[PDB]
């Protein structure tokens, strides 16, 4: 039930022949999994961990100087020295100023000068690596098992609900479990936790209790002064010159000034790498995917073989419709007759009592033996008019609704589903509800080979670089001699374009 | 300094990246502002792209990629 | 944020500027880095810049200000 | 005597008719007068001041929020609103988050929310105003009146030296000063201390005890919370967003986060910036020129009637060469026959014994009647090998002398610095020993109007976009169909080429 | 007298109106002087010294390294560190090798490796510059007064003879000496001692006693460990890495070796350089010349007034030849006429005594008043037969004299040496033995000219490239016979050759 | 290491340079050393030079330019 008030939302048919499938989950999303006569299954990925990360520079963006000092020489008398360049905490420069019978000297023209300053590093950031045999992802599972609607977002007690929450942790030496759903059998789930995001080529960056994701390429392209990630008492600061500037004023003498903080400078630098978050020495990442197969074999549906219940019920709530068309209704029951079979039909016209409308939560039951208890239902309503009527005999209550929209829409807004899932997944898209088949593995194998050289091509451009290219592009295609160009030319030009263009 | 620009994170996962408010009036803003803090470069450009293209299409290139190419001085 | 680029007061009096020891390395350094790091964009400017000039002299301009364009994105 | 050591030097061989001449003087150089029957002079600008500025707008670097607030509707129910955003000293924003049943809304979809945090700024940095009428130049003026070696760049007892020495301070209140010299008689100087540096289109910069001299389009195009006028406590703020990002993580709740110091991004954006100084409230700038206009009529030798010497004089110092060729001589003399006239020559042929140079230090004499006192003398001496003999009789004494070069060198060294001068001042470089002309004037005329006109075509631009637009005329020039466009083309590409790798 | 035994040795025939005269004194030459009543002069240039020099810049050419330590690191852990990276007495170096579980990692890759070692400077060499105001020249000179040929090069108590012999110091600041010389009256001197040879640019370089005049180009382009002359305590060396080579064993260890003592490659590199001595403190230098002015008009023969000598003269030594072809012959008198005049006739035919060759000892006398006495003089015979006859009445001794060659064979042995001079001098060869002129002065003008020219294209090469470069040039002027385009190249071709192929 | 050599200072004075007497063994003994150890090389010269030259004296002369670059390799 933990998958209904989000709007990031699949559904997955599970195939009646097979008994496994393949669901890719994400961090802003959340599956709902349907199968003909087991129990309905919502998957949420929640938290990606991090542990054992290992150091691998500190940059310095704030600092100071102090102890500064000036040493001159006459013209023709070799450069100027002091004995702070033999000092490694100190940076210093040599230049040129003039010299003559006013300053001291005995020739006129151009002296040597060197001035030094002592280096103080007051605050850094740091970089660290991630292994992929050191994450660890969290799954929690729910299971449409009739819970009322105030067990949505209620995590109370959550620690005894054995038998419709459970919690999973997946890493790269245990991939593959075993969770046990108590009445309702069992799932097994196989997932690949070490190709997910590819955490090859990026760095952990810690900045004033601030965390990001960051490419390697950019964290060494970095121009402030560093120094090795390896334990010491002192470090010695590379790059010092980054942060001091020296400057003579009209050949007359030379200074040392330091330049101001860089944290905004770096925070505007960052500007779209993902953030992340920390806890204690881990860190905690809230963006990616994780491959699983799911099989559900040993899943079976609790209380298929209860009665139907006689009582009487009533609406609790008013029943809503949720952003995908679905409809949740809340019902109360009357009357112990212990756990019971809730009746519930969705018909299009209450003379002929045809079902035209499926259900979300299969099996509906009444779970508790009191006397007032409350459930909850997840139904599929047709387009149009209907009636969710419940109950039976002279009892049964009756609700019209109405379901706006056509199938038209509905396939419509699938298929822009689809193309955003395939310009965030690439080819792993092609995993996603899928039970094999030679179909998928061509379309997987072409979009593979297309997305390589995409990538090597129109790799590392912006909106703004793509939106050019594209335009170019398309013009190019607009004025091509023959065929087969003209169409490639503008079929890159809108994908460009369209990437370009896009959100989230 | 000049510390290098982050590459954009955008469609990779579905999270948003750090600063995606900002994505789209970073390079405009800027554009915009020196256009109008120095007009007689337009006015250079049109010149260069006139002379240097031959078809039409080619001068309106031209001067495109040249009042492109000012503003971020590369 | 984007914060403008001063221009520079080089030959305006006899007076170095503020960060003149750096006046050069900034812009080669990114669009060296840049360049060296994207070769398939080398390819690509190069297809559209042979594609759009018709003489030599217009196609070896175009590549080099779509080769300018990208690093900095302008 | 101020000018002898100084790198950067000008030899203004005055008027011979005339008795005015225009001279431009400059924060980096010192100029050295000269005229037929008058003593030589040297004047430095040393010093520009700007009093009682006017502050004209105030930027945040570095700030905070606090007291986050926030308040959330539900779906189909408006929009989102609370007190503080009728509040100027809270910075709020509006977004969407999901809502359902979950959450403790009755319906489900997009719910509105809004969030708000109380500015302040912890850092902020000032832009004044400089009003040609608080402007402030001080000049120096020293004569060369045979002053020891020991008084070049001496300032003990200045105030008692008010014969040599002298100090000129030119406002716009008072362009016109006349300055006595003791027996030298005058100088009277006419400065346009309104033309010098265009503060008419700068703004003195003030962050955290450092100052700057900006264009006023860029201070206006800072992309920082800023108000006007004055500061005191407390004070308000607009454009408080762009320090602030507010961020929906996953459409599940809304933050708002604050940027960090932007010291050093704002200390990267004044790359090209001049730099200044401070004395209290007054702003001290050390960069651009004044131009003055000198009458010498006044002007007379002091001890052009003294009998020439009879002791017998030595050499106190090794003769040395200043980086333009002249040498400097000092001479201690015995004998106490009081002020007298020194005799000395400059010849390249000893048969002949014609002088060959000419001295910069006009009638030297000996300045005191003490036993043994010491002078000193600057000589222009001719190329090639020459002797400087001091004295008459038997006790004379010789200084063989060599000076490398040609006429030629000198020629076209004078006519590079030239042309830096052309580039650095634009038509003002024609006032620089001026003294009138009608060759001058339309000079003066056909550089104003092209230079304004080429400041309006190429004004910003760095040695980047320099260098590529001069070879792009370059290449149209070679290419273009005759005369009369293609010249033009190459003459305008190449001075962008030759602004675009000059120093300094 | 002293010019006698000299193979570099020089006639200057005085001009017989003229009183003064151009002469150039070179390090292994010597300048006989003759005018028409004087005494004849002999002119040595024996001792340049510099004093006061300034030490630039110290090279290590022996060091020693200690104390090597190592550090590794992890694959994907950042460089590696030792604490010895922050001491500047230290040199380092990093790179990969080979890590996995054999190694004690936890990855297998290739892991960073710092290797340190403690540099130490055994010995250096050390360079100093000279200033042309601190050269102070030497310069003797002697009289052919008769003095008998066991003085020749004879000093001892040559402080007493302060008639025949002169000691000149001559330096800058006192170019002009008078020299007085006894009853002979007295010569003055004008010298140019700034413009001998070209000191400013040649450093004086010093390794293990040993002595050099080198470039500065060649010095700056050292490749060794060096620091400032400005001494200090404890220097810090830079470019330690030019001694010191670090190896990586097969991707599994690195290690540090010190190269060898560099003596004999800075021998081999110093092949062309110029060898000096040590005076002390001072640079001692035997090779360069000066450039001198004599005015004769206060020297006047001492004995022209003598009444001829009675007694009988016999030959001392047997008459020598020198190898100018002059010859030397010591007489002996017999009889107390006190200070007389020798009489001696040189003729071809005894029959009417006709005098055919010259004297170069002018007015040759018996100096002492004593019973037998010696005494020399220096004849010029001429070509062919001829007698010496000396002595009055019947008691006279002769001596036949054979001069082999001829006055065409004379001429071409003068031009020769006046090429030779022209080869080594350049332009100042014009001002040998000169007294004026148009011709004189054309001459060095268009010498000069060329010289630059030549020097600007040719300057640095040596004899393998010269004459290279010759061939080629003569091949091209025969396949092009342009207009005066082939004899310029043939011109140019021969000059090179003939500089490849002199001597020293 | 690499030293610089000293450009000679003959006849810049009267005096003798400092290793004078080897003015001519430091580049003789070399060339022919190194050319008759390489045999091969000469054949590969000779063969280079008949095919670029046109002229008889423009082939001689880059064959004995190709082999005196040979030994000292520059
Ligand atoms: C519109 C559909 C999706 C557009 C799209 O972006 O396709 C993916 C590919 C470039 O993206 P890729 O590198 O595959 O991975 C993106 C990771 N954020 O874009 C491409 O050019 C490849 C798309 C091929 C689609 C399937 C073809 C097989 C039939
Ligand atoms: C090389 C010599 C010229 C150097 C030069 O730059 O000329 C001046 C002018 C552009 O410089 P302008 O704007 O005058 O002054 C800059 C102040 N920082 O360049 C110009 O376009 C105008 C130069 C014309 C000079 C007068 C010629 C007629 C006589
Ligand atoms: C044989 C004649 C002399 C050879 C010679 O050296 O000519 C001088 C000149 C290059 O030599 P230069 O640099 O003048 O002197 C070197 C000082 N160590 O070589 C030249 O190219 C200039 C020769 C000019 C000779 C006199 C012409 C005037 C008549
Ligand atoms: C949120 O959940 C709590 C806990 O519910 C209990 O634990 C769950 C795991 C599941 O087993 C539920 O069926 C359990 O009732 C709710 O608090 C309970 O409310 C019931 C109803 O009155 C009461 O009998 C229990 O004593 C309560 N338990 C506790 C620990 O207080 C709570 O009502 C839920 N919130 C909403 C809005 O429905
Ligand atoms: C720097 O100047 C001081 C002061 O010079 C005096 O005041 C000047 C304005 C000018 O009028 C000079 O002629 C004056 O002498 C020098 O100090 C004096 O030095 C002289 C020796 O030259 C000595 O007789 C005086 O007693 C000194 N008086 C004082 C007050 O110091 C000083 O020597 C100068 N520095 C150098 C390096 O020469
Ligand atoms: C080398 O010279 C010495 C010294 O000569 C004396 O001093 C000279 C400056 C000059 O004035 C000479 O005329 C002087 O005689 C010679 O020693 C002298 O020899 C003479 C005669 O043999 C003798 O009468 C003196 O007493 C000697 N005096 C001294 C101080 O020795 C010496 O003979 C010369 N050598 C040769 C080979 O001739």
């Amino acid at each position: 039930i933990r998958c209904i008030g989000i709007g990031n939302r699949d559904f997955i048919e599970g195939m009646s022949g097979g008994t496994w499938v393949d669901i890719v989950l994400e961090h802003g999303g959340c599956v709902t999994v349907m199968s003909n006569n087991k129990p309905t299954l919502d998957f949420e990925l929640v938290t990606t961990t991090a542990s054992n990360m290992a150091e691998v520079r500190s940059y310095c963006y704030e600092a100071n100087i102090s102890e500064m000092a000036s040493d001159s020489r006459c013209p023709t008398q070799g450069e100027a020295y002091l004995d702070k360049m033999a000092d490694s905490q100190f940076v210093c420069k040599r230049g040129y100023v003039d010299r003559g019978w006013g300053n001291g000297c005995g020739l006129f023209g151009k002296g040597s000068i060197v001035t030094c300053a002592k280096f103080t590093c007051v605050k850094k950031l740091t970089g660290k690596s991630i292994q992929p045999e050191n994450l660890e992802y969290r799954v929690l599972v729910s299971v449409h098992a009739s819970q009322h609607g105030g067990m949505i977002n209620n995590d109370t007690n959550h620690q005894h609900d054995k038998e419709n929450r459970a919690r999973i942790d997946i890493t790269a030496s245990a991939p593959r479990v075993e969770v046990e759903l108590g009445s309702f059998g069992s799932i097994s789930m196989e997932c690949e936790p070490r190709s997910g995001l590819n955490f090859g080529d990026l760095y952990y960056l810690t900045m004033n209790n601030k965390h990001w994701l960051v490419n390697r390429d950019w964290f060494h392209d970095l121009s402030l002064p560093w120094h090795t990630g390896a334990t010491s008492n002192n470090h010695h600061w590379n790059n010092k010159e980054a942060l001091v500037e020296f400057r003579e004023a009209h050949a007359k003498k030379q200074t040392a000034v330091v330049l101001g903080s860089q944290e905004g400078a770096v925070h505007a630098a960052l500007a779209g790498a993902l953030e992340a978050e920390s806890d204690g020495h881990k860190a905690t990442i809230y963006s990616g995917h994780l491959k699983c197969r799911l099989k559900l074999d040993k899943l079976r549906l609790k209380g298929m073989s209860y009665a139907l219940c006689t009582g009487a019920f009533t609406f609790a709530r008013t029943p809503s419709e949720t952003i995908h068309g679905t409809a949740t209704v809340e019902l109360q029951y009357a009357g112990e007759d212990g756990p019971c079979k809730v009746p519930i039909v969705i018909t299009s016209d209450t003379n002929s009592m045809a079902s035209t409308g499926r259900l979300i939560t299969a099996n509906p039951v009444v779970t508790e033996s009191g006397a007032n208890s409350k459930m909850m239902v997840e139904i599929d309503p047709p387009f149009g008019d209907s009636y969710i009527i419940v109950g039976t005999g002279t009892t049964k209550i009756t609700h019209h609704w109405h379901r706006a929209g056509s199938s038209i829409g509905r396939a419509f807004e699938a298929t822009m589903r689809g193309a955003k899932r395939m310009a965030v997944l690439g080819d792993t898209a092609w995993d996603f509800g899928s039970v094999g088949g030679m179909f998928n593995s061509v379309g997987k194998f072409v979009h593979q080979v297309f997305g390589s050289a995409f990538k090597a091509l129109f790799g590392g451009m912006s909106w703004f670089t793509q939106l050019l290219i594209g335009f170019l592009l398309i013009w190019m295609g607009l004025n091509a001699r023959g065929g087969t160009v003209a169409m490639s030319f503008m079929g890159i030009g809108a994908m460009l374009i369209f990437l370009a263009t896009s959100v989230s | 300094i000049t510390l290098p620009s982050h590459a954009s994170q955008k469609l990779e996962t579905r999270s948003s990246t750090w600063l995606e408010s900002r994505e789209y009036s970073k390079y405009l803003i800027k554009v915009e502002n020196w256009i109008l803090r120095n007009p007689g470069y337009a006015l250079v450009a049109a010149v260069i792209g006139w002379t240097l293209g031959s078809s039409r299409s080619q001068k309106i290139i031209f001067v495109t990629l040249l009042m492109l190419v000012a503003p971020a001085y590369s």
